[PDB]
């Protein structure tokens, strides 16, 4: 049983950077056998180096290779942006292999304020017994935010799933959408249900919130 | 992205000494809606009823609990049309109704 | 070279699932080749599941051991896998590929097949109107989204359209997360201020394509100007 | 320096409480004051004063709020605009009363 951590788990590169992965081996492997893995969302994972030194057909050059035993680092000399996929690392001399966990490239932007908007359960919905509030972030960076709902000055815990978008193509910003599930009766027993979010470019977090009734 | 309320019509004309300037003297002619909502309103001016398409110049709607907007519009007149008798009407349109005030300087 | 996975869409769990994987263009007869199967849970990474080499030789990882089998069959060139004691948790993407040696490890990957484990049904989608409760803030542009519920298994599209049948690029697309046996998922789009306050039509028409049924609910507009 | 015009207008003759407008343009520069007078008597509440707008010329409006009995009454009623030190003043009344 061979542990393989990345890390970094989340990094930001520019194009025409070079970029370094880092993969590391809870023991040493034999004759070093080591390979690397190219993924992209969709499509099917394709082999990049095998032997962590020898090329395969219909790879570029850039890709380079390098180290031995516990460590070993992945060099890409320029940086494309078809590039920033999730790369795993994995080692071959193991039988049974095992797998990393894979660290993700994003392009490095500058900080975007992101939009916060809360849609009240339809009255429809209401009537099948399950309410629905959503929190939706649009156009923020980095990736990592805070996202907390609060209702009647109670935090709620365990009960927000959390979903995030990929980074846009032509935007290169990200979104995610937070839901809010609770109970008819439960939420018959509530007035005000606000999320708070919190970005790294704001001064003060922005709180958004309604009045039951009214919408 | 709470109330809506039927636009009210208002009109303004000068009084008997309110002509100037070099002959023949012109005035203006002044028609408000107040606590309309929503937003979009048409105004347009009818003289004897021909529609108006010069001379008038109407201000942006401005913002003055359901939001209320007013809107401000402003038409040049001769002294002598006054002077026979003309009936002045101002034409709001708003969401598909139509309101029409009727002015003259008879008493 | 190339591969092709095939099997059901939808198994029930603590049920007998089994895949098929197509190759043609070689024989496993030379040392060195073999086949893997590799799954992906979504948001996690690859996991191991078992290797088989030439001569009938077969290796299984321990964490799964005494759970998977594997079989092969030369004259129809696949490899058949069975999975037992099927678990929600354990939903994931399926891929096989080939080994051109020793040191050459899956050099060529097929294209996968998702195989869904829930105990539920196949229902057809159901969609909710969403309605923005926004107020003191108009911004730069109101959202304006669609909540389409109860859906499996997860493969939706959705366009946008105005009431005069017109053409959207919303292209915001938010990926399901499985809460309570099912898949949930939101869908947005952003219209210009000024576009609004313009036109009559005051709802547009949420579109999903999904084989289950082709129930399209229209949200209404507030309005604001 | 062009001293403004003062104009004030009137509610129909015919029937409309309704507001007095006071206006004055083709002034120069863009500040100015505007007020109010009842019979001769300064006016502490009841009106306001919109911002300035232009038209290099500007617009100033004022509204004056008023009651439909009193402006029948023969009240005398006075813009007073003061600009570049001058003070103008115009009187108006009811033609029909
Ligand atoms: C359907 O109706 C909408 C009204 O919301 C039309 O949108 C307007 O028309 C122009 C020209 O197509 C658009 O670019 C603008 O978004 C709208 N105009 C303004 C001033 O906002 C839309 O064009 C209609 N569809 C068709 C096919 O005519």
């Amino acid at each position: 049983e061979i542990v393989l951590t990345q890390s970094p788990g989340t990094l930001s590169l520019s194009p025409g950077e070079r970029a370094t992965l880092s993969c590391r081996a809870s023991e040493t492997v034999s004759n070093d056998k080591v390979a690397w893995y190219q993924q992209k969302p969709g499509q099917a994972p394709r082999l990049l180096i095998y032997g962590a030194s020898s090329r395969a057909t219909g790879i570029p050059d850039r890709f380079s290779g390098s180290g031995s035993g516990t460590d070993f680092t992945l060099s890409i000399s320029g940086l494309e942006p078809e590039d920033f996929v999730v790369y795993y690392c994995q080692q071959y001399a193991s039988s049974p292999r095992t797998f990393g966990q894979g660290t993700k490239v994003e392009i490095k932007r500058t900080v975007a304020a992101p939009s916060v908007f809360i849609f009240p359960p339809s009255d429809e919905q209401l009537k099948s017994g399950t309410a629905s509030v959503v929190c939706l972030l649009n156009n923020f960076y980095p990736r990592e935010a805070k996202v907390q709902w609060k209702v009647d000055n109670a935090l709620q815990s365990g009960n927000s799933q959390e979903s995030v978008t990929e980074q846009d193509s032509k935007d290169s910003t990200y979104s995610l959408s937070s839901t809010l599930t609770l109970s008819k009766a439960d939420y018959e027993k509530h007035k005000v249900y606000a999320c708070e979010v919190t970005h790294q470019g704001l001064s003060s977090p922005v709180t958004k919130s309604f009045n039951r009734g009214e919408c | 992205g709470v109330a809506e309320m039927n636009p009210n019509v208002n009109v303004f004309v000068p009084p008997r000494d309110g002509f100037s300037g070099p002959a023949p003297r012109k005035s203006k002619l002044i028609c408000e809606a107040t606590n309309f909502t929503p937003k979009p309103i048409t105004v347009s001016w009818l003289k004897d009823g021909k529609l108006v398409e010069s001379g008038f110049t109407t201000d942006p709607v401005t913002i003055e609990t359901p939001q209320t907007y007013k809107v401000i519009s402003t038409l040049t007149i001769s002294e002598i049309d006054w002077l026979n008798l003309n009936v002045y009407t101002c034409r709001v349109d708003h969401r598909g109704l139509t309101f029409l005030k009727n002015v003259s300087s008879t008493c | 070279v190339t591969l092709k996975e095939s099997g059901p869409t939808l198994v029930k769990p603590t049920q007998t699932l089994t895949l098929t994987c197509t190759f043609s263009g070689f024989s496993l007869t030379t040392t060195g080749e073999g086949v893997g199967w590799i799954r992906q849970p979504p948001g996690k990474a690859l996991e191991f599941l078992a290797f088989i080499y030439w001569n009938d030789a077969k290796r299984y990882n321990p964490s799964l051991q005494s759970r998977l089998t594997i079989t092969k069959d030369a004259s129809k060139k696949q490899v058949v896998l069975t999975l037992t004691n099927l678990d929600p948790v354990d939903t994931a993407t399926y891929y096989c590929a080939r080994t051109s040696g020793w040191d050459i490890e899956f050099e060529y990957w097929g294209q996968g097949t998702l195989v869904t484990v829930s105990s539920g049904s196949a229902s057809a989608p159901t969609l909710f109107p969403l309605v923005s409760c926004e107020n003191s803030s108009p911004s730069s542009t109101v959202a304006v989204g669609c909540l389409a519920q109860d859906f499996l298994p997860d493969s939706i599209t959705f366009s946008w359209k105005y009431k005069n049948n017109s053409d959207i690029s919303s292209t915001r697309g938010f990926p399901s997360v499985l809460r309570g046996g099912k898949y949930a998922a939101t869908s947005q789009v952003l219209l210009p201020s000024k576009d609004v306050m313009q036109g009559t039509d005051e709802h547009v028409v949420c579109k999903v394509q999904h084989p289950n049924g082709n129930k399209e609910k229209d949200v209404p507009l507030p309005v604001v100007i």
